[PDB]
Parts: C-alpha cells; structure tokens; sequence
C-alpha cells in the first residue's frame, strides 16, 4: 500500500489495485471493500507518522465507499482483471458458485489466442490457474488437467501450472511424472519454493531417495527457513531411513 | 498452509528514498509526475570533505565503476 | 585379509558401526538393538536394550572411553573400565 500511494488516483489501475490490496489483508471487512470496489471499477469500466496517517486514511476511504451484483454477470466483460479481483474475492469471501459465474463469464470470451499471446498481461493465464484450483476442490481432476495442458503448452515456464498438474498426478498414484515434472518446477523456480520443494521432498520420502529429500529440504530452509511442517515432516523421516 | 515469503523492506531497497514519504501527500488529489522526475535519488548529508580525500574517493570510485564491468573481460 | 570370514554372527534387525581399539584385539559393533562387544577368545556377547538405532561410534586412542554417536544426540561414555557416564 506504501507503494500503491505512489500510483495516480485516477488510474485504473491503482483503482483495481487498491481492492487488490485490501482484499489480500483476507479481513472480511476488507474483503467486503474490496468487492465493492471491484464492482464500482467494472461499472466505471462499462460507461513518521504521516505515512501511517494515509495509509489509515485511505483504509477510511474505501471504508466510506464500500459504505450491483447483477451488472457483473449481465454487462459486457470489458475489463478482465477487475473480474478476475472481483472472482478471487468471491471465492476467498467464501462464495464459490458466484466466482464460478464470474470467472466463467470472464472466459468465455476467448477460452487459445489469448493464452498464446506473448503479452505482458497475463490475467487470462491466472484465470485459468484459479479455474485449476477450483476445479481442484470440485473432486474432478480431468478438465483441471485439460486446462493445465493447455496453459503449459502455450507457457512452458508456468510453474504453478507444473505443481498442479504433479500435485493432481499424485493423487493418480502416477508418482514417476509426478516427480519428473515436479523436478521440471523446481529447475523453473530454482530451489526457491516452500511448497514444490515440500511436495518434491514429501515424494522423495515415497520414493525412497533421502539423499534427495534432504537436499531439496535444506534447499527450502536456506531461502525461507521459517516455513512450517517442513523438518518435522520430511527431514526427520529422511534421516530415520537414510541407512535402513 | 500459508505462508508468505519475507521480502525486503521498502526503505531496504534503496536508504535515500524519502520522497516515497512526500510522494504520498501531494498525489492526495491527482497525479503531478511530471514535476517529480527531479528529484535526486541520494541526498546529501552532514560532513566534512577533505581535498585530497575526497579526490582520491572519487578517482577509487571510479576505477572500480569501470573494473565492475571490466571484470566481464567484455570488450 | 586374505578373504577367510572368521566368524558370520547376526544382529537383531540392523548393524550401523564398526570400532576398533587401537590397544586391544577386539572390536565393537554398533547395532540396532545395542552395541555388541564381540572378542576372539569370548564369543558370548551380552545383549541389552537401547533407545532405538545408533549412528557412529568411536574409541579413545588409549583404550579409555567408547563413544556412541545418536541421531537424537545421545552421546555416551559407556567404557567398559568405567561404567560412570557423561
């Protein structure tokens, strides 16, 4: 928010952004701001101490404005990003048949030439990881994997995509690719990752290499060593059955 | 379950950057960007310059402005 | 040395260690259900319970003090000269 000051007022960005930024506080209040202030964009889009006192300021002014539900799913969707801020508020608020809609009514424009678009904007691409991890809860894994496959062959270097689709083969037991597109992710963010690296370390426990899961676990710990339920679930089974 | 990554602090990434701080008042109402593309980025402080000191500090600083890229062995 | 096994006695689950005294002949395996001090001229080798699976052990130059190394960092002086341990 610090630097969310610094951006224009009447940008639309800083207008999406500022939601974007009480909504990750995940306060119900906050998220009720930010809900408002996603609609009041898409409807718009349609047609030291001082530092602290605008940061208390500006958490008024959202306040005051949050004080349409139906002009997100009839209008024009104009505006991708503020109807993807608006999906992920919905979702985190709890509501998930309402982000459905929206997101779906986001994509339905294009579904593809979006994806394989070699822009800066990659809204559409993190609408289609949202659908994932929705489609991850619903107990259906294939359209998930339909459209990992799709986002991946049009971006190679989607390493959230290459968790989901190992996460998913692990729960299909298929635990060799699961692996090998796992160590594909790990190569993408380069060691630097609390949950591949605990889900890479947690199959190499499965696997039977400890050698491995004691690397990528030390790995995980000297980039955020303050990660939880990382030693005392990998580290300590490792070392038990290093020398069986 | 959550975790977020611990990223440096704002005033880490650069100490001379207190016009973040008066940047935050005057854009109260609109955006005056064009003005703002002056400011300096360090600022200077209380001290004392010694003649050949400070000539010596700027020649060494210099020197290893140059050697930074040289040592690419780039040419 | 030349490849004659002298003696093929077993353990209980699993062997982790092997000491050697520079002083003295015998030597001491370090084990999973304890460390078995096995001797040319005795074969009985007195069994006891441990905590769980030893790491690494390693006897003093002299002969004095054995020391077993422990993954949860149980290190003890169990000598047989001296059953006091630190």
């Amino acid at each position: 928010e610090q630097l969310l000051l610094l951006l224009p007022v009447h940008s639309e960005e800083r207008r999406i952004l500022q939601a974007y930024c009480t909504m990750a506080t995940r306060r119900p209040e906050e998220l009720e701001t930010a809900l408002h202030l996603f609609l009041e964009c898409i409807v718009a889009a349609e047609t030291d101490d001082e530092d602290l006192q605008l940061l208390a300021s500006m958490h008024e002014a959202a306040a005051e404005l949050a004080q349409t539900l139906a002009f997100a799913l009839q209008c024009k969707v104009i505006h991708p990003e503020a109807f993807l801020g608006l999906a992920i508020c919905l979702f985190i608020s709890g509501q998930e048949t309402a982000a459905r809609n929206v997101l779906a009514r986001l994509l339905e424009s294009k579904d593809p030439i979006a994806i394989l678009t070699c822009s800066e904007d990659d809204t559409i691409e993190r609408a289609m990881l949202f659908e994932a991890y929705m489609d991850t809860q619903e107990g259906r894994l294939k359209d998930a994997r339909f459209v990992l496959q799709q986002v991946l062959s049009a971006n190679e270097g989607c390493s959230s995509a290459w968790n989901e689709l190992g996460l998913i083969y692990e729960r299909n037991q298929k635990h060799k690719n699961a692996s090998q597109c796992y160590q594909k992710a790990w190569k993408l963010v380069q060691e630097a990752d609390p949950d591949v690296g605990y889900k890479l370390g947690f199959n190499y426990l499965r696997g039977g290499q400890p050698v491995k899961a004691i690397d990528v676990c030390k790995r995980v710990l000297t980039h955020h060593a303050t990660y939880p339920r990382i030693e005392a679930d990998i580290m300590d089974a490792a070392y038990s059955m290093l020398r069986p | 379950a959550g975790f977020q990554a611990a990223l440096p602090r704002l005033n880490e990434l650069d100490v001379a950057n207190s016009w973040d701080k008066l940047l935050r008042m005057m854009r109260s109402e609109y955006d005056m960007s064009c003005l703002t593309s002056c400011l300096a980025r360090e600022l200077d402080e209380d001290v004392a310059w010694n003649p050949e000191m400070l000539l010596v500090q700027l020649t060494s600083d210099m020197l290893d402005a140059a050697e930074l890229q040289k040592d690419s062995g780039e040419a | 040395s030349q490849g004659e096994g002298i003696v093929k006695y077993q353990h209980t689950e699993a062997i982790q260690a092997l000491a050697h005294n520079p002083t003295s002949s015998q030597l001491a395996s370090v084990s999973s259900v304890d460390w078995g001090i096995w001797s040319p001229e005795q074969p009985k080798v007195s069994k006891y319970s441990l905590p769980s699976k030893g790491l690494c052990a390693a006897w003093t130059p002299n002969g004095k003090t054995l020391a077993i190394g422990m993954l949860d960092g149980t290190v003890m002086m169990l000598s047989k000269t001296s059953e006091e341990k630190v």
